[PDB]
């Protein structure tokens, strides 16, 4: 429930970041998206392992 | 390693270490040493 | 472990629908990078719980440990530095609400 | 006072030659958007394909045709008996038909 | 048009056959045409699965009474001469595969489906092909076009099974909305 | 490779010693700035296919 | 009798001397034919499929043959013939393993309940074993007709890769640009013949679904 | 076809450059029977006084 | 065993087209190079992004995501 | 490259018969005396082969010739057997000028400018040169028994006086004339390997030098020096086998190292010697083919230029 | 013995095969400051 | 260039997901479905045709181009002879494709607009 | 303990390394439709450095 589950629906089911995410920072507000990062793949490797 | 055998099988475990043509595993391919 | 990395693997794939051969040639070459470079310190794990393992030994790991270490902060520091001295526009017209 | 030392990194060069070998290809790819073409040059491929498989053939000498025949001849009569055991309690399983009947 | 290249002289059996499997579920080749074709598939796989069901008959009556067939039975092993029969079978068996007379009827009948489709739809007919999934054939294509004949032309054509006719609605594309959009996307 | 101990003998001489061999590939060590500028210009045919040739006027 | 020019110039056209090279594709003693039907309205026809991505394949390769003569890029018989000499090889190797693994027919075992091997796994190993010799023995098969095509349609009907045979004749900045030959360059190309292979329509289709 | 070996003659196609100087261009002097005289004449020259 | 010869063999092959074809194939760079990529999935699908060795026989695109 | 040829005009075949036996007969006449030096080199490191290092590995052709002087012949003894190396010769460009040029015309394509496959003719270029050594060899294995007779012990010599004297003593003492065609195989093999491994270097690197360069004068012989080396790589091994077959003498307690056949010769020379033993004289074989080679390009390009000038034929298409 | 010339080609063989390995542990898997300093150069 | 276009079947793209009108699209007049045409790039008076053909040669017969595991980039290598030998021609269409020295002097060096 | 933080940086992280792609939604009103754009960004170059 905390690895997958949980950390699934905030990467994936929404594109609106928790507030911890960015309360440190100082950044605008903007919203994630998954299809604009990271072209080499690189997670794919990371996260699986 | 080809047509001279210098190393041991005797005291190997694997001899696909090196190319060769003249070394054999002493544990072959579908033996099982099980009390 | 393996059901569970394999099915985040090929979802992670799929959903972007990623190029197979250069992303497994890719995969592959990293795949390689990683495990000879853990090989050596497996290896070094393995050779020191007997009869290798002495003080110049221990003290050169010490040693290593902290120069890595000390590599980074160098970086590290470099960039705070920067962020530190990070420039802005004049304050007068450009930019008056840096203060 | 240092313990004896390895004289030899063979992981150590092929992981080197495995940088070498992102770093080129990684550059060309996302700069250059160029992939060496391999079959310009068909027998190194050929090269690392013959690779693949020459050392288990000569551990067993495959390179007499006489071994190669004859290594195909025992490995079809291995398969077929093996099939054939398989399948003959087939035959048992009908004859006992009829006394279960 | 003997020097001619159709569209579809690249494609394979598998192909072909997942072309006619998508142009009839998608109604461009209505059920009319189709029981030529599902009757020489029939016939081309009870051909195929009873082929050597005869010819291991043929082959004891007089391939296995010839000189060679009985200088092996008798001087080498029981073992060796089950194997050298399986391979002569397997060996006629795949001959047989390959150049079945019902096998190019199938094909032929195929053929005649796809220049139907091709002069239904122009040259569109190249867009009834996809990146086919591995260790699909082209039996497997045949069985599922079998299967929506059956399903349509049954009593559950519109209890079970969606019926054949079509009932889109009637609007012109150029006017009409579409769902996607060239370069952007829309919301 | 796994039947000998790792270390180095008493015996001095087991120092790995430096002997001169074949000699034919100092040839083209010799002879290489001459090979290497022709694999660079000649061979890859840089700048172009028509620096190095013969000059002709257009007709 | 003969014609005028213009029929003379036909003629010459479809000629099958006019474009056939020795070297070239022996297709061009009729390539006007061919072309006249194959480029219809002046138009090139594009034989590729549209595919949407939904990783339902990730090789591309339809087959074995496909595989051969486009990933190991075997596109000639020397090439076919040193696969199929691995493939031997790969395949001699796996019957040896298997017997190695199974001492089924060897050192007088007639049964494969008097293997270790089956001691050890049983029925499921000796599935295991069956189906990858069944799976190598397929490759080989496949590989083997394959380079039995490809030594039938080259050694015996002479038949190559043209477009392979124009880039080893041609290695680069070669000057072969004769105004004889119409196909050495765009320009030299005859006017007429563009005119009349473009001569034919198409057909407009039935739309009767 | 005259022997073992044979001797290819080829035809290539029009090339130039943008420039046509500093290269290779033989003199209308360099000849068989001008280079013959001038060399004989300066090598007899200076034989006969060494 | 198995996975340290691969390794080996795939090293030793690569690093030899590299040193070759830097070395002598840069005279034809169309012929001795393929040109390819691939884009983030949310812009629309790059005109080099095709499989390989079947560029004459498909052509691959995709529905872009957000 | 296939449509570069220009066949713009092609030698009658008593043209191409007289202008070739009368370049060959002059080529020879000039480079006879490095062959028997080659020849006289193998046979004295037959049985031994190279035993120096290094930069002296092999035998000293200029050493050899001096050898073969301070006998007191002067240079009439590098001459020995000319005769019979002159009608061998002669015999065999006839018979494969004539065969391939029979060949040829049979099976020309159409069009001037193009021209049969490199493959093609060197399988024309290989059956002719096999069938002419054939028909000739009983005057190659005269020539070389007796440049041999030299290096070879007195009492193994044959004393033969011409090529007609050499003939008649090899077929009465040796009995029947079934022993004319001694080395005849090794022959065939030699003249194919020549013929095919001569022809394709040239062309290769006279194009490649033609697209670097540009069209020069030099083009023609750097091309001829490549494909001169590489015939010679190819060819010397047999050769050599062909030279020690011819000097195979018929009693076996004559030979030094009897051999039965091509087979034979090779397993011997191999355990024998290293499988560097076959490259014995390479320098006065690189060198007598690269001569012969110029010589007869060099006068037949002049004799061709002059035909078609006088032809009509223009500047490019000559 | 009938394959003399088959031996000394099989001494050939195995030599080869020897000066392989010897070339790759001495050349390119060797850490020798010496050798990687010519190899430098 | 026209072999790698995409947007030429986007139009397919759509109807790949939504079959509804899918038979309504295929109903439609064919112009240049599975087609390339080539405008002419010589001036031809000939009045006896009214539509010429400038394919690539190379790519004229699909028969050999289906089978070959090659790019499209062997019809447009070097296959015309026309050539400029001036100077003042450019060799590059893009300017920038360039190199800022080796001091990486900016902007120059650090924005995609000039290097 | 480990695991949950590096959840949280790569989260962190993740959501730095996004800011620099600026998504919007534009209203085309001609045809009534919302379309995604893609922007660069422009900020205090202190964001950038930490
Ligand atoms: C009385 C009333 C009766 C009414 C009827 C009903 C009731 C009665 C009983 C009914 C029983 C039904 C049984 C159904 C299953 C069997 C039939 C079937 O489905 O066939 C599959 C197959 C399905 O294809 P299809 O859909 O019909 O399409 C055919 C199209 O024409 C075009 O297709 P294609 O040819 O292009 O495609 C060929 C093939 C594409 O090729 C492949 O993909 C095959 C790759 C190699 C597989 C190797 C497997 C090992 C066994 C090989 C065969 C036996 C050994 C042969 C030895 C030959 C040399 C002697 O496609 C496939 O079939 C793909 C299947 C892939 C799935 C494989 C499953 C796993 C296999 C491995 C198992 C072990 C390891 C894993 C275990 C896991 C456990 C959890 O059938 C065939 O078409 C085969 C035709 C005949 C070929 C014969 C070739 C020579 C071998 C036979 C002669 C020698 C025999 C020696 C032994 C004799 C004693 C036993
Ligand atoms: C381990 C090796 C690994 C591979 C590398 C290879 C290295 C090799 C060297 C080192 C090793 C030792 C050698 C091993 C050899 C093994 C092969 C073998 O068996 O060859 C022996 C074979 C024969 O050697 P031999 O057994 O010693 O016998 C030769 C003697 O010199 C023959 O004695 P002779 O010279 O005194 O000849 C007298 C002549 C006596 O004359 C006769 O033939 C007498 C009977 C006919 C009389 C009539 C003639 C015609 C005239 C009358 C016509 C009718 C009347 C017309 C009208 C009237 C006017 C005439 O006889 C002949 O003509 C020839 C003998 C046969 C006669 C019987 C009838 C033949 C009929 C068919 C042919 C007909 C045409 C022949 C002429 C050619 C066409 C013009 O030699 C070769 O094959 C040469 C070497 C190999 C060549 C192929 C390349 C292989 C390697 C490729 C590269 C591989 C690289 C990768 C590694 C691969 C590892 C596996
Ligand atoms: C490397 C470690 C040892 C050496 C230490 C020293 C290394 C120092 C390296 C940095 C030096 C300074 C330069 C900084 C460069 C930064 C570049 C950058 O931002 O690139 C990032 C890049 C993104 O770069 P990008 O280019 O895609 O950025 C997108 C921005 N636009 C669109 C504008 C181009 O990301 C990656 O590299 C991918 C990282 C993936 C990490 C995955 C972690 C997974 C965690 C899983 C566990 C958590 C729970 C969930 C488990 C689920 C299991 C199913
Ligand atoms: C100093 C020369 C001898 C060096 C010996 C040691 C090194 C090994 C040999 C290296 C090559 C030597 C030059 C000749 C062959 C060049 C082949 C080549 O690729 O060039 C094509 C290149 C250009 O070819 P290209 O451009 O048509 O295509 C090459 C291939 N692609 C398509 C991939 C680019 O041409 C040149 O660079 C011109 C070379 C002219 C050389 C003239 C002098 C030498 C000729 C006489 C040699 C006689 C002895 C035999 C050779 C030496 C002993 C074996
Ligand atoms: C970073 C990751 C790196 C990964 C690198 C590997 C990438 C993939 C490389 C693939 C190479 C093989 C050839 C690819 C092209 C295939 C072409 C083709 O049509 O197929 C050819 C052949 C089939 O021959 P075919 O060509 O006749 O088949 C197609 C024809 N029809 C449509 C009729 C079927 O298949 C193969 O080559 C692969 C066969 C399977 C190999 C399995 C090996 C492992 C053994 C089994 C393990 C257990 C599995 C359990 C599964 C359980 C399921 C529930
Ligand atoms: C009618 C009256 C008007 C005048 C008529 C003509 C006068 C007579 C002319 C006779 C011929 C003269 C030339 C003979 C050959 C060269 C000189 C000589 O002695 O050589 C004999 C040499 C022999 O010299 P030798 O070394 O054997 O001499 C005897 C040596 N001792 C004393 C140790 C015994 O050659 C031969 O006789 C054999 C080979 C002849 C055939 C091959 C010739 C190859 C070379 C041809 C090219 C030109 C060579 C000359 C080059 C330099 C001059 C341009
Ligand atoms: C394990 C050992 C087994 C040994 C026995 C079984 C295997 C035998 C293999 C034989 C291979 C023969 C190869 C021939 C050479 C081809 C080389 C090649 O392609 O080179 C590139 C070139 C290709 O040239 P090209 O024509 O394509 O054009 C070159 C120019 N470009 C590059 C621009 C296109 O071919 C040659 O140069 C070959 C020339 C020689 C051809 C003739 C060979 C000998 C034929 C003998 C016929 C019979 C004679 C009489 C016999 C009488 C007794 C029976
Ligand atoms: C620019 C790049 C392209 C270049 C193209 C141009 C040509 C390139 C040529 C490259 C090869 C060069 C070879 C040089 C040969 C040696 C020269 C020399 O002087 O050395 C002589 C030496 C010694 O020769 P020797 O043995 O005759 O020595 C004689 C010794 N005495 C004097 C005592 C009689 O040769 C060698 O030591 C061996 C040389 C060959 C090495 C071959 C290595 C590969 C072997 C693969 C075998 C695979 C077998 C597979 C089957 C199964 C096996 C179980
Ligand atoms: C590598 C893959 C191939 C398969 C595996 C390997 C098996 C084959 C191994 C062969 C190794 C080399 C053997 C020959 C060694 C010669 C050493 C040497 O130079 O000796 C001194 C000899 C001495 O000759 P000399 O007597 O003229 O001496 C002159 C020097 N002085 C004056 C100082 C004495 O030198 C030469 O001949 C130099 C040239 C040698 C050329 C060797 C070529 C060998 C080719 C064999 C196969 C045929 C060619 C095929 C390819 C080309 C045609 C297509
Ligand atoms: C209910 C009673 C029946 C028995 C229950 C058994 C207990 C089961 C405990 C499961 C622990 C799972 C650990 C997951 C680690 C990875 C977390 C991660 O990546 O974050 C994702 C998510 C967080 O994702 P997030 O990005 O939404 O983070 C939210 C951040 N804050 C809190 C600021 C809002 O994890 C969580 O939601 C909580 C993680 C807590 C990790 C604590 C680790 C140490 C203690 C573990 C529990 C020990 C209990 C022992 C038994 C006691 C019984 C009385």
């Amino acid at each position: 429930w905390c690895a997958y589950f949980v950390p699934y629906n905030i990467f994936f089911k929404t594109h609106m970041p928790l507030e911890h995410a960015y309360d440190n920072l100082f950044f605008p507000y903007f919203q994630h998206t998954h299809f604009l990062w990271d072209n080499n793949a690189l997670h794919i490797p990371t996260v699986g392992g | 390693c080809i047509y001279q055998a210098y190393q041991n099988p005797l005291r190997h475990i694997n001899t696909g270490h090196n190319p060769n043509n003249v070394y054999e595993d002493i544990v072959m391919l579908g033996d099982y040493p099980v009390q | 472990g393996l059901l569970l990395g394999l099915s985040s693997i090929y979802y992670l794939m799929y959903v972007r629908l990623l190029p197979f051969n250069k992303i497994i040639f890719a995969w592959i070459l990293v795949a390689m990078f990683l495990y000879w470079l853990l090989s050596g310190f497996v290896f070094f794990v393995k050779k020191y719980q007997y009869s290798k393992f002495t003080a110049a030994i221990q003290r050169f790991w010490k040693r290593t440990y902290i120069i890595f270490w000390v590599i980074e902060a160098g970086t590290f520091s470099v960039f705070f530095y920067l962020t530190l001295n990070a420039s802005s526009e004049p304050v007068y017209m450009y930019d008056q609400i840096k203060i | 006072r240092y313990s004896r030392n390895r004289q030899t990194y063979r992981t150590g060069a092929y992981w080197c030659l495995y940088v070498n070998i992102i770093a080129v290809v990684a550059f060309y790819f996302w700069f250059y958007k160029f992939t060496m073409n391999f079959g310009y040059l068909w027998w190194l491929l050929y090269s690392l394909i013959l690779s693949f498989f020459f050392s288990r053939a000569l551990k067993h000498r495959f390179y007499n045709p006489l071994n190669v025949m004859t290594e195909f001849k025992n490995g079809f009569m291995w398969f077929i008996i093996i099939l054939i055991n398989i399948f003959k309690p087939l035959l048992k399983l009908l004859e006992n038909n009829y006394i279960n009947l | 048009n003997n020097l001619r290249l159709k569209p579809w002289f690249h494609w394979t059996d598998e192909e072909r056959s997942h072309a006619i499997f998508s142009a009839y579920e998608k109604r461009i080749l209505k059920s009319e045409d189709l029981p030529s074709f599902l009757r020489a598939n029939r016939i081309n796989n009870v051909s195929t699965w009873v082929f050597p069901l005869i010819a291991l008959p043929l082959f004891n009556q007089s391939i296995f009474k010839l000189g060679f067939a009985q200088r092996i039975l008798l001087t080498r092993p029981a073992i060796e001469w089950h194997c050298f029969k399986i391979a002569t079978v397997a060996a006629s068996w795949l001959a047989w595969l390959n150049f079945s007379p019902f096998y190019r009827k199938l094909e032929n009948e195929k053929e005649y489906l796809l220049d139907t489709l091709e002069s239904r739809i122009g040259i569109n007919v190249l867009d009834l092909n996809d990146a086919l999934p591995r260790w699909t054939t082209s039996q497997e294509y045949n069985r599922r076009t079998q299967q929506l004949y059956n399903q349509r032309n049954g009593f559950f054509a519109g209890l079970l099974y969606p019926q054949e006719e079509s009932s889109r609605p009637l609007v012109d594309i150029a006017s009409f909305p579409k769902n996607l959009h060239k370069e952007k996307l829309t919301k | 490779e796994s039947e000998d101990l790792d270390f180095q003998c008493e015996s001095f001489k087991s120092q790995h010693f430096r002997k001169k061999g074949p000699i034919s590939q100092y040839l083209i060590l010799g002879l290489l700035p001459i090979l290497y500028f022709g694999t660079e210009f000649f061979y890859n045919h840089y700048p172009d296919e028509d620096y190095w040739r013969v000059a002709h006027p257009p007709p | 009798k003969k014609g005028t020019a213009s029929e003379e110039e036909l003629k010459k056209l479809y000629d099958p001397n006019t474009f056939y090279e020795h070297g070239d594709n022996p297709a061009f003693k009729q390539f006007m034919n061919i072309a006249v039907e194959n480029l219809r309205e002046g138009k090139l026809t594009d034989h590729r499929t549209y595919v949407v991505d939904t990783y339902k394949k990730w090789m591309y390769a339809r087959n074995w043959d496909d595989f051969l003569q486009r990933d190991c890029k075997a596109i000639t018989f020397p090439r076919a013939f040193a696969l199929w000499i691995v493939g031997t090889l790969g395949m001699a190797t796996a019957s040896k393993w298997c017997r190695q693994i199974l001492p089924v027919g060897s050192h007088g075992i007639t049964k494969i309940s008097q293997t270790q091997f089956f001691h050890q796994f049983g029925p499921l190993g000796t599935l295991g074993a069956v189906g990858f010799y069944g799976l190598t023995a397929y490759l080989y098969y496949k590989t083997t007709i394959f380079t039995v095509k490809k030594f039938y349609s080259h050694c015996i009907l002479q038949e190559r890769e043209w477009i392979f045979e124009q880039e080893r004749q041609n290695p680069g900045y070669g000057e072969y640009f004769f105004k004889d030959v119409p196909l050495s360059a765009e320009e030299h190309f005859n006017d007429l013949a563009r005119g009349e292979m473009a001569k034919k329509k198409f057909e407009k289709p039935n739309h009767e679904f | 076809m005259f022997f073992e070996l044979e001797d290819i003659k080829r035809r290539h196609s029009l090339y130039w450059d943008i420039y046509n100087v500093q290269g290779w261009v033989r003199r209308p002097d360099s000849t068989l029977y001008n280079n013959v005289k001038r060399g004989v004449t300066a090598g007899v020259v200076a034989s006969l006084v060494q | 065993l198995s996975f340290v010869y691969l390794s080996y063999r795939l090293a030793w092959v690569l690093f030899a087209y590299v040193l070759i074809y830097n070395h002598f194939l840069l005279g034809d760079i169309g012929k001795t190079f393929n040109v390819g990529e691939w884009d983030h999935r949310l812009k629309p699908s790059a005109e080099r992004d095709y499989p390989t060795r079947y560029e004459s026989l498909y052509i691959l695109d995709r529905t872009q995501k957000w | 490259m296939n449509y570069s040829y220009k066949r713009y005009w092609e030698p009658s075949t008593a043209e191409v018969i007289g202008l070739s036996l009368s370049v060959n007969t002059i080529s020879a006449a000039l480079t006879y005396p490095i062959e028997f030096v080659k020849v006289r080199s193998q046979i004295r490191t037959e049985g031994v082969g190279i035993r120096s290092k290094n930069l002296y590995m092999g035998i000293n052709p200029n050493k050899v010739f001096r050898e073969i002087h301070a006998t007191g012949n002067g240079l009439r003894g590098f001459y020995q057997g000319f005769e019979s190396h002159l009608i061998g010769r002669l015999s065999y460009l006839f018979i494969r000028n004539l065969t391939y040029k029979i060949i040829y015309d049979r099976t020309k394509p159409v069009k001037a400018h193009n021209d049969l496959s490199h493959r093609e003719k060197g399988v024309i270029a290989g059956f002719a040169g096999g069938l002419a050594a054939f028909l000739t060899s009983p005057a190659d294995l005269v020539n070389t028994r007796t440049i041999a007779e030299g290096g070879k012990p007195k009492e193994w010599r044959w004393g033969y006086k011409g090529l007609m004297d050499g003939i008649n003593k090899i077929a009465a003492t040796e009995g029947g004339n079934a022993a004319l065609f001694r080395g005849s195989y090794a022959n065939v093999l030699r003249a194919v390997i020549l013929n095919i491994s001569l022809t394709g270097p040239f062309d290769y690197l006279n194009e490649k030098i033609w697209i670097t360069f540009g069209d020069m004068t030099w083009n023609k012989y750097a091309a001829l020096l490549w494909a001169s080396f590489w015939g010679s790589v190819a060819t010397l091994p047999f050769d050599n086998i062909r030279t020690r077959l011819y000097a195979q003498n018929a009693d076996p307690t004559k030979n030094r190292l009897t051999y039965s056949g091509w087979a034979d010769a090779a397993k011997k020379l191999i355990q024998h010697e290293g499988i560097s033993g076959f490259y014995v004289g390479f320098y006065a074989f690189y060198i007598r083919t690269f001569l012969y080679a110029w010589t007869t390009v060099f006068i037949t390009d002049k004799i061709t230029s002059d035909w078609k000038r006088k032809a009509g034929l223009k500047e490019w298409q000559i | 013995n009938y394959f003399y010339y088959l031996d000394r080609i099989k001494k050939l063989f195995t030599y080869l095969n020897d000066l392989r390995k010897h070339i790759l542990k001495k050349y390119v898997y060797t850490i020798n400051h010496k050798r990687i300093a010519i190899n430098y150069l | 260039f026209p072999f790698l276009e995409k947007m030429k079947y986007n139009q397919y793209k759509e109807y790949k997901n939504d079959y509804l009108f899918y038979l309504d699209f295929l109903k439609k007049e064919i112009t240049d479905d599975h087609s390339f045409f080539w405008k002419a790039r010589k001036v031809i008076k000939l009045p006896q045709y009214s539509v010429f053909s400038f394919v690539p040669l190379k790519l004229m017969m699909w028969k050999t181009m289906i089978n070959y595991p090659e790019s499209f980039w062997y019809a447009a290598s070097r296959v015309v002879q026309s050539r400029r030998k001036k100077v003042f021609v450019t060799k590059c269409s893009a300017r920038t494709l360039t190199t800022a020295g080796w001091t990486f002097i900016t902007p120059f060096s650090s924005n995609i607009k000039y290097t | 303990l480990l695991l949950y933080i590096l959840w949280l940086e790569f989260y962190q992280f993740y959501h730095i390394l996004s800011f620099y792609g600026n998504i919007n939604w534009a209203f085309d009103y001609d045809e009534y439709i919302w379309t995604l754009e893609l922007d660069t960004r422009r900020t205090r170059l202190a964001n950038n450095y930490i």
